[PDB]
């Protein structure tokens, strides 16, 4: 039946339901065919499927997080010691239900956790997340004075795309190169960031350049913020400054070429330390300091 | 009754709160004490090998031995003077060398056990089950935990490593040994030594006994050793309710150095070492010893040279004091390897309420 | 070599009880080997394992009691549970495991001696012993007491059987300082010899008698030695002499 095929489903559309939610839905669909009553025939197979997915991954992180969350949920489910049928039914229900939940979570975020930008606070946004964009758009519906500063993102010209999405709402914007980012911290009030995943230590797994930005923020004492939908907690520990389980090469020194072929292999994923975060905006309450770790502990009971 | 007063050397002006004095050579004591405790105390007082991890285990073993040897009196019940005996033992231990957090925990556990079984059961049936239970506990919360930690470390280590290490922490020795033997990677071990206890030297010896490529350095020589070198590992004693690293001597400086030179530090700890006691400096409560440790002029421990110094009491206004336990900064260590695989040091008491 | 099922059927049923020896735990549950219904691994879940510290008790090697939930009698998928198991079943399953182990031990020496496959031996044994009698160990015991179970099917090997019998039939050192001052002594000694063996008796010196007591399971040797001592004491009291036991 395949999960990979399901994933390759949405591409040109999307821009609505969270990825980690689509994956979960796919998993649920995979499950509800081959009888979820037996645990021997099913859980192992699910694990195998997840492994296969991991193997097949081009450049994605949150899938693993989603799958482990799903597993945890499943584990939680069969603690009621009632009957196999009803529980199974409930589990089945909880896939589409989970998807439904995401929208509600988003709504909650966009109505409650938008109070940071109010008195014409100039925002420095980097790292594309849907939640942040929703917050921005929903903030323009309340007619509140605000201003936007865009740092140029270069994986495959995503910055341009970002600037194209802000033009639909009709809001003044300017482009800044991530080299002159050190020069401009004066008029810009606060730094906001969209993350790919949140680490076990507390730190942020992100894109082409974030650590430097964090450092700059620290230097300037202008606070650093991360806004994400609360399902990006992976069992991963970046122990050193330049280490992550990455699909791409971690700083590969290419041999002496002549025709200018091997050059664009720069770090497309960067990590920042736990101390840099001032506020983390999530749907499961306004929590930051060591909240992710606590959540993880609660999940693993260890 | 024991022994009181008479302390060698100057008392100094600063850092006066904890015991630093005492019996080194035994003279007149109570005629009821089991000698194994005394022997242990004698060992601990003049020990150069132990470091946080094995001490508690040793204590547990001693307790087990005592239990095995224990015989209930015909008149009084199993717990009547036993508590008094325990108290006396504790007092002796304190006199010799102050109690650790692990030791405190062990004591608490013992107390709990005592409360659990009320005086009604016969002798040979109760202690048979007690000793087994204690053994099981030991197997569970210590050795297995250590194994788990080791395995976690195994997956965490990448390819091509150059590591700087410190301490006589048994876990670290186990780790390094494991790396050397069963992993067969490109591991390089650099050792740092300290003046109060020759822990670094011991570590080096252990490495040699396995057959590892070893660089040997000190606290002073650090500016040239980096000039390729990445990982830094330390041995922790206990983590407090604040989250600060309450450990042995030369760690904090090393950590700071590591922080300065790009690459962060990783520290290992057990899931029982956590404390409810609140402190944020070394001044609060510190392991202070006699200035006899800082007498030998380099090279080796047993040399005895008549060089320049060899007086403390006769010297007018002279304070020769050294500290053993230190409080390292919170933000500097990033990695903590505990019972729950991986986590940050800012968690502090997440396992304390969990029990 | 350890393989093949202990009972008649390959796969278990519903409600029937089993024993698992856990190698590694904590991911989904434990996909570990069984020591009751074949050495092929079955799976327990982390849902019906906690009844009332959970990651410390089991871990590696320690015996854990299990009960079969769901069986897929087609390809090979076995579901197991720990929470459904009561305190009464604990000893029972352990006992069963022990029995299985004993059976395995019994069918290993044979394999070694005649240099023949173990599976074939198992096949030839487990039909009038595991189906009609009950368990195999008990059947063996019955045979040893009075031969009736082995007579059902013709044995291809007799030497192996003989060896097994011999095995069924640890040396502990015992020294008795015999220092008699009696009128008739030799006869008494002979009598003693005739009762103590029915084990290994060796003579080095005239007053010293060396004997090594055979033990079945280590602790059983204390009961026999004492009996022997008692017999010795009985021996010389009537005649008029003394025997000292260290």
């Amino acid at each position: 039946f395949n999960i990979t095929e399901t994933y390759l489903r949405f591409l040109e559309e999307d821009t609505e339901m969270t990825m980690p939610i689509a994956a979960i839905e796919a998993l649920v669909t995979l499950l509800r065919i081959k009888t979820p009553e037996t645990a021997a025939e099913m859980i192992n197979t699910i694990k195998s499927s997840t492994e296969e997915l991991i193997k097949s991954i081009p450049n994605s992180v949150s899938l693993r997080a989603g799958c482990d969350i799903f597993m945890r949920f499943v584990l939680r489910n069969l603690h009621l010691y009632g009957d196999w049928e009803n529980c199974k039914q409930h589990l089945i229900e909880n896939g589409q239900l989970f998807v439904s939940r995401a929208k509600k979570s988003r709504n909650k975020i966009a109505e409650i956790g938008v109070d940071f930008i109010a008195d014409d606070d100039i925002i420095l946004v980097h790292g594309y997340s849907r939640a942040v964009f929703s917050l921005l758009n929903h903030a323009a519906n309340k007619f509140i004075r605000f201003r936007c500063v865009v740092t140029e993102s270069r994986p495959s010209k995503q910055g341009n795309q970002l600037y194209t999405l802000l033009e639909q709402k009709g809001i003044p914007v300017t482009l800044i190169v991530d080299s002159a980012v050190g020069a401009v911290i004066d008029k810009v009030d606060k730094v906001f960031v969209g993350a790919e995943g949140v680490a076990e230590s507390g730190g942020i797994i992100n894109l082409v350049g974030t650590y430097s930005v964090g450092v700059l923020a620290h230097n300037a004492r202008k606070p650093f913020y991360v806004v994400t939908e609360s399902h990006k907690f992976v069992r991963m520990f970046p122990l050193s400054s330049d280490d992550l389980p990455m699909a791409g090469p971690p700083l590969d020194f290419t041999r002496r070429t002549d025709d200018l072929e091997d050059a664009l292999r720069g770090p497309t994923i960067d990590y920042t330390a736990q101390e840099y975060i001032t506020a983390l905006i999530t749907d499961l309450g306004v929590l930051t300091p060591s909240a992710v770790s606590e959540e993880l502990i609660k999940m693993w009971y260890d | 009754p024991g022994i009181s007063s008479v302390i060698p050397t100057v008392l100094e002006q600063s850092f006066d709160n904890s015991s630093l004095i005492s019996v080194k050579e035994l003279l007149l004591n109570k005629d009821l004490i089991h000698p194994s405790i005394l022997l242990l105390t004698s060992h601990l007082a003049h020990y150069k090998i132990v470091g946080s991890i094995p001490r508690c285990i040793a204590m547990l073993e001693v307790f087990q031995i005592v239990i095995k040897d224990y015989q209930t009196p015909k008149g009084t019940t199993l717990s009547r003077n036993l508590t008094s005996y325990l108290s006396h033992q504790i007092d002796l231990l304190k006199k010799a060398r102050p109690l650790s957090v692990t030791m405190g925990n062990a004591i608490r556990w013992l107390k709990q056990e005592i409360s659990l079984i009320d005086p009604s059961t016969p002798d040979k049936a109760a202690k048979k089950d007690l000793c087994e239970k204690i053994g099981q506990f030991a197997k569970e919360k210590i050795e297995l935990a250590d194994q788990l930690i080791i395995d976690n470390a195994s997956t965490q280590i990448e390819e091509s490593t150059t590591i700087v290490t410190y301490g006589s922490s048994k876990v670290l020795t186990e780790l390094l040994l494991h790396n050397a033997i069963s992993l067969k990677k490109n591991i390089k071990v650099i050792v740092v030594d300290s003046r109060p206890l020759f822990e670094g030297r011991k570590m080096a010896e252990t490495l040699r006994n396995a057959g590892v490529n070893v660089m040997y350095a000190l606290i002073t020589s650090l500016d040239t050793i980096f000039n390729d070198v990445d990982y830094v590992f330390l041995g922790a004693h206990s983590i407090l309710s604040n989250g600060f690293l309450y450990s042995r001597a030369g760690t904090a400086m090393l950590a700071m150095s590591a922080k300065r030179r790009n690459i962060p530090v990783l520290v290992c700890c057990e899931s029982l070492k956590f404390s409810q006691r609140v402190q944020l400096d070394s001044v609060t409560f510190n392991e202070l010893a006699d200035p006899n440790d800082l007498v030998n002029i380099d090279y080796e421990n047993p040399v005895e040279r008549r060089g320049n110094k060899g007086a403390l009491l006769n010297q007018f206004i002279k304070e020769r004091k050294f500290e053993k336990k230190k409080l390292a900064m919170e933000n500097k260590p990033k990695g903590n390897k505990i019972g729950g695989k991986k986590g940050s040091e800012g968690e502090s008491k997440d396992a304390s309420n969990e029990e | 070599t350890s393989h093949c099922r202990f009972y008649e059927n390959k796969y278990p049923e519903i409600d029937d009880i089993v024993m698992v020896n856990v190698q590694q735990i904590a991911e989904m549950g434990a996909y570990v080997k069984l020591l009751e219904y074949d050495n092929i691994e079955g799976m327990i879940l982390l849902s019906e394992l906690s009844r009332r510290s959970i990651q410390k008790l089991i871990r590696v090697g320690k015996n854990d009691v299990a009960v079969v939930l769901r069986v897929d009698k087609e390809k090979g998928y076995i579901d197991l549970s720990k929470r459904r198991v009561s305190s009464e079943d604990i000893i029972k399953c352990e006992e069963k495991y022990q029995k299985s182990k004993t059976v395995h031990s019994i069918l290993r020496y044979c394999a070694e001696k005649f240099q023949i496959p173990l599976e074939e031996l198992y096949k030839t044994i487990a039909w009038p012993l595991s189906r009609k009698f009950g368990h195999a160990y008990e059947a063996f015991k019955l045979s040893i007491i009075d031969e009736t179970v082995w007579e059902g099917i013709e044995p291809p090997s007799k030497d192996v059987l003989d060896e097994l019998k011999n095995y069924i039939s640890v040396k502990i050192r015992a020294d008795v300082e015999v220092s008699c001052f009696s009128y008739e002594g030799i006869d008494a000694i002979k009598d003693a010899l005739k009762s103590a063996e029915d084990v290994k008796v060796k003579l080095v010196a005239a007053p010293l008698y060396v004997l090594t007591t055979q033990a079945l399971d280590k602790q059983k040797g204390i009961e026999q030695l004492e009996s022997a001592i008692e017999k010795i004491t009985e021996v010389i009291t009537k005649y008029g002499g003394v025997c000292n036991i260290t």
